[PDB]
């Protein structure tokens, strides 16, 4: 029915980050395959990032926000898309400070914001 | 005994689908009247406290309930006021006719019972009454104005009586010393009559925060030294001189009150057994 | 009682309707203020509208119950009045309900409870008034 | 220690639950009220049998294990040593009390609240006898009756509703004489009481040996005015005593 | 494979209990309409709504009531010829048969044959109308007295109905003026019904007094003919009687009087002389029903005790229901 | 916990069903017994297969015959009294007195109270004695108690006939037990007795009804009048009781 509470934000993040497990090897020239079991029992071995997500099915509303995302970084750029998920994932997968140091998103909010500035001018 | 035969079931059955109507439609007694939730079959939901609204919406299915229903729509033809005070008035002598049942009383001699406390009881009211003059149109112009207000909108039997229930506790105080006099099983059938008008007052005062016990107790011995002025006042929130705040009622309201539900109580209780035809 | 449809009476209704409004509250509570979090309001179909706003969160805020019914009205009553503070008048008007429901289980009448939240809105909004700064 | 299994029980429900117990003790014993009283046939742990009516030997033998019966015998312990006759009096009229208390607690009256209002109706009543000495068959109680009906109504609070059942809980003693002498009880109940202010004012009792007819003055049926006195006061405070109580706490064997 | 696929038979055990349950249900139907402080009765039909009434008169709840059993239609169609021929008894005729029967079914249970109830039963029927026949009176003459007492006949026959509260062949407003159709619709039934018995009452001037008189003078002579008779008809006579004193024991419970004391009275009355007491339903106690203005037709009584009889003679000569498979 | 360990207490209808059945049923135990056709009987003893043996005496029966419910043995010690005292008509009086409370238990069915019907006993008492004197003799006191229900106020006459009604079914028990048709028998003395003719009985050895003065039957008048009142006695103890209280076993 719904969600509230801090089974939310715990939420999102095994969604988020349970995407980004299934193409953590799908990175670099030496990437590994996927095994994709169609509902007429056939099977496709792709090795592409925004393949494998088309073609899963996902119930929490997280994970189609994290491969929408992924859609529109295509439309701009053909490359790198299997990075913003794996770096997405990678970020929210630090629950220790999220919940159990309790404390208030808008702190890590603030923190991941001012790195990004600075994420960009050393780049 | 043995009691082989039980057609005393259907009058339980009869008595406790006519209380269920009068429990449910008890709180919304008075401007202090607690509101009633309904819902329509299709989705729709509404709030109202007029009780004459609350039993039209009600859906019953039971005959002895529905003589209540259509009770309560006698007296908004001939009154068109006190409709959900009647239905409140039935439901307490049928309770109280449980009592006497048990008692091993008849049905009959409470029905021939009551008649004689309605009797009385129409005397009472009719002696402590406020005779007025029907063509001064200065009395007719204050009597609606004041009953306007406690209706919705408050800024646009020759004879009148106070509110409050004050007419339900000076009727089941002097019916208590009229019982004292009778003779035989009318005594504790008329006794039962008069303690079931203490509901309304009770309810007065429940619905404006006071306590039921003690409003109605203290204002049967300001009836027992003084008149039908002491009444529940809802305005100010206790127990004040009904006659000052200009809260009164016509006669007709009380009398055909006791008339029409008293023949109802009257009615059901002659009922021994329900037949289906077809 | 034999009828074409149900009842449902006692204490239990109030704490059901308390229950609910609080509900709603919750829904809008955390997204106070400048820096209200962010909420999901999943479609029907699948869309998913992504807002902190609170009158806009209630109404798109789709609860099937009177009680909660009764607060999207008011919102309305609130946004064509003003146009600002739904948020806080469903979060007030919830915590009254919750404190409220905790006096008549300490046998206090809700009349007694009615008459006593009129004349506090009454006295604040003296007390307001009296305590303003003009343009 | 043998906190488990430990009885736990008040308010209202447990105050009904006590007064179940004692009207079981008032009704098996107010059927062997009077001359006409039903015996009652007692089995000794020895294996004898017995008959009487005697209200002292049916609550001697009478081992009810519940702890609020137990004190409706520890009372009629005493009463033999004052009263001597009207033993059954004092059980029934502590039932009825009881029993009329009930519908009171429903209307919302607490019980030290009617524990006040039955000790003033018992004050009234002991001030009204004085006006196998007062006229018994039942005479009494319904005099006593009418006067506390009338000063009830000059009990401003919340003991009225109690005064009132003081009136009916005193009339059971001769509605039990009437029921146990195969008449009925309320036509016999309120024929007297009319008779005691429409005929005449003087007290007037229940014929329940089918004699001539009432005025029991004229059949020398009388009894001790100490007697009503200490029947009417020993129920009184055992109803007090009994609304008093609202919890009964014994710890279970684990 | 005797009788299946909707054919059934009921053996001589099970159509023996059939048959009286069925007629004696009847009986405790509508008994407790009978008196003038008859009790109420509610008539739902199933399936609709719109059906609803309520009512006191015998004759009425058995007019709309469905009957699936034969014995009990037997029962329900003698009861429904009194109502369109006399107008008067249909609740004492379903009464009086099904107390019989009652009693029957005690008595089979002792081994009594039907046919040996039967024999008694038309021996007391005789007695019983000879007791009417001597108590009769008759006014040829005093027209003032033979008038009053078409008063009095007409009150008894309008009592427990609507209207209660105010010379040759016999071929707006309240109701002291005489609201809707339904008022003026029961005014015409009880009203006829009246106008029937009184105008039998001009063919026959010869009246009995009601109110258990009639119903305990003519159960006296019943147990005297237990006196002089054979042996079995003697237990069978008995419980004619019993049947016929169960009538006053009816309007008695029915009004919340004591019935075990007035009807026991009425039999150490009517045992020694005093052939007039009766049950005073005003004052509910025994009274002269000749001081108190109370008497029924002889031909009213003389055919309730008849058609009682009579119809509860055909259910002990039945001892076993056939019923074929329906279409 | 109002009664645990042993002690029990029986409520007023529990107690009217232990006092009644427990009283009837040493009724029915020598129903069978009256008459010179009794029937015999069989008493094996527990743990003695020797004891074996077979009678038709109620008074051998009712003597070993243990009893546990207080109201039987109200009702037995007062036949033993009968068989020592008199020596004759215990199975009378055991018979007669449990057809009475077979009748009492009806009549309080029918919202009848004991003292009532006790008032009516002690008055019919009265009528059937006077009824002896001036004189079979079970039917000659039933037909005086039935003319006393005629004159008597309205509660207590069912209460007379239900004792007239049980001494008639003395004569009933002892015509079932021969195997003759009792209903006719039993009918024709009540005919018989309501119109003169005060000696006609019963001829078990013919099997019809005879005239006992000629046949030369007949029984003395201090055994009947014991029977009479040793039966309504002990009737009306069980009758007025109306709760037993059973205390702990020794
Ligand atoms: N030859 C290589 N050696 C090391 N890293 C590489 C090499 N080729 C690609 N990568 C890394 O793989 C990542 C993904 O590259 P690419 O496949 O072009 O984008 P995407 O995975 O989004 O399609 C890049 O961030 C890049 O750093």
């Amino acid at each position: 029915k719904r969600e509230s509470g801090r089974k939310v934000q715990s939420g999102n993040i095994n969604a988020a980050k349970t995407i980004a497990d299934i193409i953590r090897t799908c990175l670099g020239p030496k990437s590994m395959m996927k095994m994709l079991l169609d509902p007429m029992g056939g099977i496709v071995m792709t090795n592409d990032g925004n393949a494998i997500l088309r073609e899963i099915q996902v119930q929490h509303p997280a994970a189609k926000s994290m491969i929408e995302i992924s859609r529109t970084q295509d439309e701009e750029v053909g490359d790198g898309t299997t990075s913003v998920i794996i770096l997405a994932g990678e970020m929210l997968s630090v629950a220790e400070h999220f919940l159990e140091q309790q404390m208030h998103p808008t702190v890590v909010i603030s923190a991941y914001r001012k790195a990004l500035d600075d994420m960009i001018s050393t780049l | 005994y043995q009691d082989r035969d039980k057609p005393a079931q259907i009058r339980f059955s009869n008595i406790s689908a006519a209380k269920a109507v009068a429990d449910a439609i008890r709180t919304s007694l008075g401007p202090k009247g607690m509101d009633k939730m309904i819902q329509d079959g299709k989705g729709d939901v509404t709030i109202t406290n007029d009780g004459a609204t609350i039993l039209k919406q009600m859906q019953v299915l039971h005959p002895a309930a529905r003589m209540l229903v259509e009770l309560s729509k006698a007296q908004d033809i001939e009154a068109g006021d006190g409709t959900t005070s009647v239905v409140i008035i039935a439901g307490s002598l049928l309770d109280s006719c449980t009592k006497l049942l048990q008692k091993g009383i008849h049905p009959t001699i409470i029905s021939e019972s009551f008649q004689k406390a309605l009797e009385k009881g129409i005397e009472i009211l009719t002696d402590m009454s406020r005779p007025v003059e029907l063509s001064d149109r200065e009395t007719l112009l204050n009597s609606a104005t004041t009953s306007l207000n406690s209706k919705v909108v408050s800024q646009y039997k020759r004879a009148l009586i106070a509110g409050g229930g004050a007419p339900e506790i000076e009727l089941a105080l002097r019916l208590t010393e009229y019982s004292r006099t009778l003779s035989g099983m009318e005594s504790y059938c008329v006794r039962a009559f008069a303690d079931a008008m203490e509901v309304i007052p009770s309810t007065l005062a429940e619905n404006a925060g006071l306590n039921p016990i003690s409003t109605v107790t203290e204002l049967r011995n300001r009836h027992a030294q003084g008149e039908k002025t002491a009444g529940i006042n809802v305005r100010k929130g206790g127990i004040s001189n009904i006659l000052e705040e200009l809260v009164v009622q016509p006669l007709l309201v009380s009398v055909s009150a006791l008339t029409l539900a008293t023949e109802t109580v009257r009615s059901i209780l002659k009922i021994d057994d329900v037949v289906n035809t077809r | 009682l034999s009828v074409f449809g149900d009842r449902s009476t006692g204490e239990t209704i109030r704490s059901q309707n308390v229950m609910a409004a609080a509900s709603i509250a919750n829904i809008v509570k955390s997204s106070l203020g400048p820096v209200g979090l962010d909420k999901m309001l999943v479609d029907d179909i699948g869309d998913v509208t992504i807002t902190n706003d609170g009158a806009t969160i209630l109404k798109l805020l789709e609860v099937e119950h009177p009680a909660a019914k009764v607060l999207c009205e008011l919102a309305d009553l609130q946004d064509k009045e003003v146009g600002d503070g739904t948020t806080s008048v469903v979060i007030i008007a919830a915590e009254l309900l919750k404190n409220a429901d905790e006096l008549v289980k300490q046998k206090i009448h809700p009349t007694s409870v009615i008459s006593g939240y009129r004349l506090a809105c009454k006295e604040a909004v003296r007390y307001i008034n009296e305590n303003l700064i003009v343009n | 220690k043998d906190q488990d299994r430990k009885s736990r029980l008040m308010g209202l429900e447990a105050l009904k639950s006590h007064i179940m117990a004692a009207k079981a003790v008032a009704n098996t014993m107010r059927t062997s009220l009077g001359p006409n009283g039903l015996d009652k046939m007692m089995v000794d742990k020895d294996g004898d049998v017995t008959v009487t009516n005697d209200g002292a030997t049916i609550l001697s033998m009478m081992d009810v294990d519940h702890q609020i019966a137990k004190l409706m015998v520890e009372l009629s312990k005493s009463q033999d040593d004052e009263i001597g006759d009207g033993t059954t009096g004092v059980v029934v009229l502590a039932g009825a009390l009881l029993e009329e208390a009930e519908q009171l607690l429903d209307r919302g009256i607490h019980p030290i609240r009617i524990a006040d209002g039955y000790e003033q109706a018992a004050r009234v009543a002991i001030e009204h006898l004085d006006k196998k000495v007062v006229y018994g068959g039942g005479a009494a109680e319904i005099s006593c009756a009418l006067a506390v009906s009338q000063e009830a109504d000059k009990c401003p609070t919340l003991e009225q509703y109690a005064m009132r059942a003081f009136a009916d809980a005193l009339e059971v003693i001769p509605m039990a004489l009437s029921e146990n002498s195969g008449m009925n009880p309320i036509q016999t109940m309120t024929e007297v009481r009319a008779r005691q202010v429409k005929e005449m004012n003087p007290a007037l009792g229940i014929d329940c040996l089918h004699k001539g007819t009432n005025d029991m003055k004229q059949q020398h049926v009388i009894e001790t005015l100490i007697g009503k006195k200490q029947q009417i006061s020993l129920a009184t405070q055992m109803v007090r005593m009994i609304l008093k109580i609202d919890d009964i706490r014994k710890p279970g064997e684990s | 494979n005797i009788f299946k696929a909707g054919a059934d038979e009921e053996r001589a055990e099970t159509a023996r209990l059939t048959s009286f349950i069925g007629a004696i249900a009847i009986g405790d139907l509508v008994k407790s309409t009978l008196g003038p402080k008859g009790m109420d009765k509610i008539l739902l039909s199933s399936g609709r709504d719109a059906s609803l009434m309520v009512t006191n008169d015998g004759a009425t709840i058995l007019k709309n009531i469905g009957v699936d059993n034969p014995a009990a239609k037997v029962l329900v169609d003698m009861s429904r010829v009194q109502d369109d021929e006399v107008g008067d008894g249909t609740t004492s005729v379903t009464v009086l048969a099904a107390e019989l029967l009652r009693e029957a079914e005690s008595l089979i249970a002792k081994k009594i044959h039907p046919q040996t109830i039967i024999a008694g039963w038309r021996e007391a029927t005789k007695a019983a109308r000879e007791a009417l026949l001597s108590s009769a009176v008759d006014h040829g003459s005093d027209e003032v007295k033979f008038r009053q007492d078409l008063m009095n006949i007409a009150g008894t026959t309008l009592s427990s109905k609507l209207l209660t509260h105010h010379k040759g062949s016999g071929n707006g407003g309240s109701l002291a003026d005489s609201a809707t159709q339904q008022i003026l619709d029961e005014a015409e039934r009880s009203l006829h019904d009246a106008l029937c018995v009184l105008a039998q009452t001009v063919k026959d001037s010869r009246t009995v007094y009601g109110g258990g008189c009639s119903e305990m003078l003519m159960a006296h002579a019943v147990t005297q003919l237990a006196n002089r008779t054979p042996g079995k008809e003697a237990v069978a006579m008995e419980s004619y009687a019993k049947a016929l004193r169960m009538l006053p024991t009816i309007i008695a419970d029915n009004a919340g009087y004591d019935s075990a004391d007035l009807v026991a009275q009425l039999r150490a009355a009517h045992s020694e002389g005093n052939t007039t007491a009766g049950l005073d339903m005003r004052e509910g106690t025994i009274g002269d029903m000749a001081i108190l203005g109370i008497t029924e037709s002889f031909q009213v009584k003389r055919q309730v005790l008849l058609s009682a009889a009579e119809a509860a003679e055909v259910i002990l000569r039945v001892d076993n229901i056939i019923k074929a498979a329906p279409r």
